[PDB]
RNA sequence: GUACGUGAAAUUGCUGAAAGGGAAGCAUUGGAAAUCAGUCUUACCUGGGUGAGAUCAGUAGUCUCUCGAGACUAUGCA
RNA sequence: UUGAGAAGCUCAGACGAGUAGGCAGGCGUGGAGGUUUGUGACGAAGCCUUGGGCGUGAGCCUGGGUCGAACAGCCUCUAGUGCAGAUCUUGGUGGAAGUAGCUAGAUCUAGCGAAACCACAGCCUGGGGAACGGGCCAGGC
C-alpha cells in the first residue's frame, strides 16, 4: 500500500509504478468516510476496469 | 428622483433584494458590493460605476443622470487592461472627480474579479475529480436486484461444489495436503 | 490582486515594545542546575550562557551525555553547588539560529519519495560535535579540580520519601 | 529501589463548595508535606496533573493525563485550589495527583 | 476574533421529558404556583435576553462564517465580495444536477460551501 | 417477505411464517421463548412431550395466574402450563420450516431454531389477540482449524 | 401483493448494548464507552529561459453605438 | 477611512424580580396579489434520525435514510391561524390480565375469555409550623 499524496494522478502513478516492477494498480475511491468505487489498471498499458463497491463488510462485522 | 426611487425600492419592495438575517443582498447584476445599501443601489444612484466580467475580460460600467431614461444607452462600457496597474489607472481616469467612495468600491471589485479569474485559470490546469450525481431510483433498483442476485448466487453451495470438484480432478499433487486421511480414503474409493 | 478587496480593518498601533528578559539572580553561567522537564529530566547540567529567554546549557558529554541544548529558565532548578569556570570557552556561536530547527525544505518532485516514500534521513553534522568536543575540553579540568563534581553531574536528581521541596534548600 | 519521582504527591479532596452548592471548576488539592498556607505559596503556579489509565489504548499508550495549575491556597492547613484543563471527575475524590516542580523560581 | 457562545444547551419546555404529548419546544410557564416560573433552586433555566450572544459574532458558524442559503448559481455569485464573511449553503431541495454546478462555481469564487459533498460521488 | 432477523438469507436458513393465527398471543409468546435456540430435532420431542403432558412450558413473563408445577425445574422456575393449541401451531410451523430446509438441500442434522418471534395480529368486549409467528432454522455455525 | 400511495405517535414482540439494596425522575460539572463535525501547503513575491497571443503593432478592414467606445477579421509576436 | 438600508453608522453613562394590567417587536399556519428571468422524477411535499449548524426564544437551515409530484423565500393582502388540560370530541392503544370468571377432560388440566380503576409511585422513625407522608431534612433498613 502507498498512501496517495498531493497531486499525483492515476496515469502518473501507473507510469511510475511500471518502472518499479508493478503489474496491477488498484485505486480505492472513498468519499464521506465510505469506500464506493474501485478502479484497477493493468500496467503498463493494459485495460483499466472501473467498478463500484457496495455492501462493504470487514471481518469483525 | 434618486431619493424618491430609494424610498420606493429600498424600503417597500425590490425584486432584487435577498433578505438575510444579518444583511440584505442585491440580485442586481450592476451592484458593486452585492449588498442592499443606499450607496450600492444601482437603481437609486443616478451616477453609478461598477466592474463586471464578460468572457474573461473585466469592464468598467458607468451610467450618468443624463441617460437615465434611455435604458438601452444607460450604461457605458470600457475595457480594463490585464495589467493590474494600468487597470487601476483606467478606473481613476474614467471616474475622475467622482466621489472617493465610488472609486474605492470599483477598485475593490476589480481585485475580487481579478482573483476569481486567476482562480478560474488555476482550476482549469489542475486535475479535479468530476462530481457524478447519485440517482435515488437507480440506487433503489440496484439494491433490490442485488439482494435477489446474492440469494440466487448460493455462494456457499457453489464454493463447496467447485472445491469438491477440483478435489476429484486432483489439481493438487499425489495426495492433497488439505484433506484428512479418512476423507482422502473415501475420495479414492468413490472416484475409482 | 493588490488593492484591498475587503474592509481590512488594520490593527490599531500596539504599544508593546520588546524589552530584554530579566533572568533570575541564581541562574548565572557556570551554575550546576537540575533539568525539570524534557527527555533529560533529573539530569544535572552546567549553564554555559543565558540566551534571550532560555539558558544555553550542557552537561559534559562524558559525564551525563547531555549535549549543548537550550532549556527554558522556568524548567530549571538552580542548585547552590560551586560554580564552574566557563569564561574560558567562547559562547558567541550559541545564538538563536544556531539551535533553530533546520528549515523543512527539499523540492521533492512527484512520485519517488513523494509517493513511493523513499524519504531521506537526518543526522547531526560533525560541526555540532566539533564545537561540543571543545566545550568539555575547556570544562572537564574545571570540574575535576573540585571534588565530587564529576560524580555529581553524572547522577540524576530524584525525590525520596519524606522530602519536602518547599522546606529543603537546593 | 529508587524511581524518578520529580514531582510531589497530592490528593484530590473535593470541589470548591459551600454547604449545598458545588463548583467543579475549582478543585481543592492537598499537597502532602505542605501544612500551612504560607508553605502553600511555594506550590502556587506549579503544574498539577491527574494520571489515570483507560482500557482502550491510544497511540499504543493506555495512560491519559489531565493537566492543571495550582492557583491559590485554601484554608489554613495548606490545601490549595487547582484549575484543570478539564474539570476533574467527581469520582476522583481521594485520588492521587502529581504536582510538578515547574514552573520554577528557585 | 473568536466566537463565544454564552450557552450551548437548548432550553427545553418544562415537564417535556415526562410526557410525549408535551413537546420539547420552549413554552413560557404560565402557572403561578409553578416552581420553574418563580426560578427556585434546582429548577431549569429559562430563555432570558442575558443569554443573547455578541452582536458581532451573532449568526456566525464555529469557523467564523455566516450561512447563506443558495438555490442556484446566481445566488452563489452574490458572495464574490463577501467570501471571507459568508459560506454558501445549498438548499435541501436543489437537485444534484445543480449542486455540482454550484460547487464548481463556488470553487472559482473562493467561497466555502457547508454541504458541498451531498448527493454526489467522486471520480478521480 | 422480510423477517425481523437479519438472517433468513438463502445461505443456511429456512423460513416458516404464520399470520393471523387463531391463538392467544400471550400463550404463544411463552412457547416461542422456550424453544428458541434449541435444536430442531429436540424441539419436536419437546412439543410431543407437551401434547402428552410429559413436559410443561414455563411461563416467565406472563406468569400471572400460573400455578406451581414440578416439571419446570429444568428451566429453573416453577410456573408452567401445558398449552396445546399454541403448541399445535408451532408444530405445524416447525414442520413447514423443516420441509423448507429439506427442499433447500440443507444439512438436516445440524438444524437449530435460530430465531422465533411472535407478534400481535390485529384484534378481532371479547376482542381476542391473534398471533403472527415466524420461525427461522439454520445450521449450527462451526469453526475450522486455522493452519496446523 | 387487493390486510395494497406516504405510513407519525401511543402500544407490542425479538435482538443487541448498558444499568439495576424499596421508584423512576431532571438539572449542573466532568470521566468512561460509542459516535460525529474538521479542518491541512498553496499560494504569494521575485526571476531567467523557451515559445505562445491582444486590450501590443513606426499595422490594414467590417459591424453596432457615438471623433472614440465596444465586437470581431486579416497580418506581424520586434 | 471609504462606516449615507439617515429606517444607516457611531460614542458615552446608568440600569435589569414581577402577579393583575399597559406597551413594543418578532416566530409559525391555510389561502390571495406581486416577486425570486425561484426549487423539483439527476427526486417536490411529508415522515424518520445518538448527523451538523443558527437564534435568548418562538423557530429556522442542513446531511443521511425513507419517499414519490408537487413546492418555497421576500413585499403586501387575508383568516375557520398555533393546545397538555375543558369528569373536552372522535379514533387508536395499554397496565389491571390471561385476572375475574365460563365451555370440556381428569379441585387440577385444556379451550374461550372480561370490566371497574389507572398523575407517578410504594419500609419505617421522628421533626418538619401550611397536611406534611408518599416524595422534603437527620436516622435506621
Amino acid at each position: 500500500f502507498r498512501k496517495r499524496t498531493g497531486d499525483i494522478e492515476v496515469h502518473e502513478i501507473a507510469e511510475a509504478a511500471a518502472k518499479r516492477g508493478y503489474t496491477d494498480l488498484l485505486v480505492l475511491n472513498e468519499d464521506r468516510k465510505k469506500t464506493n468505487a474501485l478502479t484497477l489498471v493493468h500496467l503498463p498499458n493494459g485495460p483499466s476496469f472501473y467498478f463500484t463497491l457496495s455492501n462493504l463488510q470487514t471481518a469483525k462485522e | 428622483q434618486d431619493e424618491v426611487i430609494w424610498q420606493v425600492v429600498g424600503h417597500e419592495f425590490c425584486s432584487y433584494r435577498i433578505k438575510g438575517e444579518a444583511q440584505n443582498f442585491c440580485r442586481n447584476e450592476y451592484n458593486v458590493t452585492g449588498l442592499c445599501n443606499r450607496q450600492s443601489c444601482p437603481l437609486a444612484n443616478s451616477r453609478y460605476a461598477t466592474v463586471r466580467e464578460d468572457n474573461g475580460k473585466l469592464y468598467l460600467y458607468m451610467k450618468t443622470i443624463e441617460r437615465a431614461h434611455f435604458p438601452s444607452k444607460l450604461w457605458q462600457r470600457i475595457k480594463l487592461s490585464k495589467n493590474y496597474a494600468k487597470a487601476l489607472e483606467q478606473i481613476d481616469q474614467q471616474l475622475l472627480y467622482w466621489p472617493g467612495r465610488q472609486i474605492h468600491r470599483c477598485k475593490q471589485r476589480l481585485t475580487r474579479l481579478t482573483q476569481y479569474l486567476l482562480k478560474a485559470r488555476r482550476l482549469a490546469l489542475k486535475h479535479q475529480p468530476a462530481l457524478i450525481p447519485i440517482k435515488p431510483k437507480q440506487a433503489h433498483r440496484e439494491a433490490s436486484r442485488e439482494r435477489k442476485a446474492l440469494i440466487a448466487a448460493k455462494l456457499e453451495k457453489n464454493i463447496e461444489k467447485e472445491l469438491v470438484k477440483r478435489l476429484k480432478s486432483g489439481v493438487y499433487g499425489d495426495q492433497p495436503l488439505n484433506v484428512n486421511e479418512e476423507i482422502w480414503n473415501k475420495v479414492l474409493a468413490a472416484r475409482e | 490582486k493588490y488593492y484591498p478587496a475587503y474592509r481590512e480593518n488594520v490593527p490599531k498601533k500596539a504599544r508593546k515594545a520588546v524589552r530584554p528578559t530579566k533572568l533570575r539572580a541564581s541562574l548565572a553561567p557556570g551554575t550546576v542546575c537540575i533539568l525539570l522537564a524534557g527527555r533529560f529530566r533529573g539530569k544535572r547540567v552546567v549553564v554555559l550562557s543565558q540566551l534571550e529567554d532560555t539558558l544555553v546549557v550542557t552537561g559534559p558529554y562524558k559525564v551525563n551525555g547531555v549535549p549543548i541544548r537550550r532549556v527554558n529558565h522556568r524548567y530549571v532548578i538552580a542548585t547552590s553547588a560551586p560554580k564552574i569556570d566557563v569564561s574560558g570557552v567562547s559562547v558567541e556561536k550559541f545564538t538563536k539560529a544556531y539551535f533553530a530547527k533546520q528549515k523543512r525544505s527539499g523540492p521533492v518532485k512527484k512520485d519517488e519519495a513523494f509517493f513511493a516514500e523513499n524519504a531521506p534521513k537526518n543526522a547531526l553534522p560533525a560541526e555540532r560535535i566539533a564545537d561540543q568536543k571543545a566545550v568539555d575540553a575547556k570544562l572537564l579540568p574545571a570540574i575535576k579540580a573540585i571534588p565530587n563534581m564529576k560524580e555529581y553531574l553524572a547522577a540524576s536528581f530524584a525525590l525520596s520519601n519524606g522530602d519536602r521541596p518547599h522546606l529543603m534548600k537546593f | 529501589a529508587q524511581g524518578h519521582r520529580l514531582y510531589v504527591k497530592a490528593k484530590h479532596l473535593s470541589f470548591q463548595r459551600s454547604k449545598h452548592v458545588i463548583h467543579p471548576g475549582t478543585s481543592i488539592v492537598k499537597i502532602e508535606g505542605c501544612d500551612s498556607k504560607e508553605e502553600a505559596q511555594f506550590y502556587l503556579g506549579k503544574r498539577v496533573c491527574y494520571v489515570y489509565k483507560s482500557s482502550k489504548a491510544v497511540r499504543g499508550s493506555k495512560i491519559r493525563v489531565i493537566w492543571g495549575t495550582i492557583a491559590r491556597p485554601h484554608g489554613n492547613s495548606g490545601a490549595v485550589r487547582a484549575r484543570f484543563v478539564h474539570n476533574l471527575p467527581a469520582k476522583t475524590f481521594g485520588s492521587s495527583l502529581r504536582v510538578m516542580l515547574y514552573p520554577s523560581n528557585i | 476574533v473568536n466566537i463565544i457562545k454564552k450557552r450551548t444547551k437548548p432550553f427545553k419546555r418544562h415537564q417535556s421529558d415526562r410526557f410525549k404529548r408535551v413537546g420539547e419546544s420552549w413554552r413560557k410557564p404560565r402557572g403561578i404556583d409553578s416552581c420553574v416560573r418563580r426560578r427556585f433552586r434546582g429548577t431549569i433555566s429559562m430563555p432570558k435576553i442575558g443569554y443573547g450572544n455578541n452582536k458581532k459574532t451573532r449568526y456566525c458558524m464555529p469557523n467564523g462564517l455566516k450561512a447563506f442559503l443558495v438555490r442556484n448559481v446566481s445566488d452563489v455569485e452574490l458572495l464574490l465580495m463577501h467570501n471571507k464573511t459568508y459560506a454558501a449553503e445549498i438548499a435541501g431541495n436543489v437537485s444534484a444536477r445543480k449542486r455540482v454546478e454550484i460547487v464548481e462555481k463556488a470553487r472559482a469564487l473562493g467561497v466555502k460551501v457547508t454541504n458541498a459533498g451531498a448527493k454526489v460521488r467522486s471520480q478521480e | 417477505v422480510r423477517y425481523s432477523a437479519s438472517p433468513a438469507l438463502e445461505t443456511k436458513c429456512a423460513k416458516a411464517r404464520g399470520a393471523y393465527l387463531r391463538t392467544h398471543f400471550k400463550n404463544s409468546r411463552e412457547v416461542a421463548f422456550t424453544i428458541n435456540g434449541m435444536s430442531l430435532k429436540k424441539a419436536f420431542i419437546f412439543l410431543d412431550n407437551v401434547k402428552e403432558h410429559k413436559q410443561a412450558v414455563p411461563f416467565r413473563r406472563f406468569n400471572g395466574g400460573v400455578g406451581r408445577t414440578a416439571q419446570g425445574k429444568e428451566f429453573g422456575v416453577t410456573q408452567a402450563r401445558w398449552p396445546v393449541k399454541s403448541v399445535k401451531f408451532f408444530y405445524d410451523l416447525l414442520k413447514n420450516a423443516e420441509a423448507n430446509a429439506e427442499a433447500k438441500g440443507l444439512d438436516m442434522d445440524k438444524l437449530i431454531i435460530k430465531h422465533v418471534q411472535v407478534n400481535a395480529a390485529p384484534k378481532q368486549a371479547y376482542l381476542s389477540s391473534p398471533s403472527h409467528i415466524e420461525i427461522i432454522v439454520a445450521e449450527e455455525e462451526e469453526a475450522v482449524p486455522k493452519a496446523n
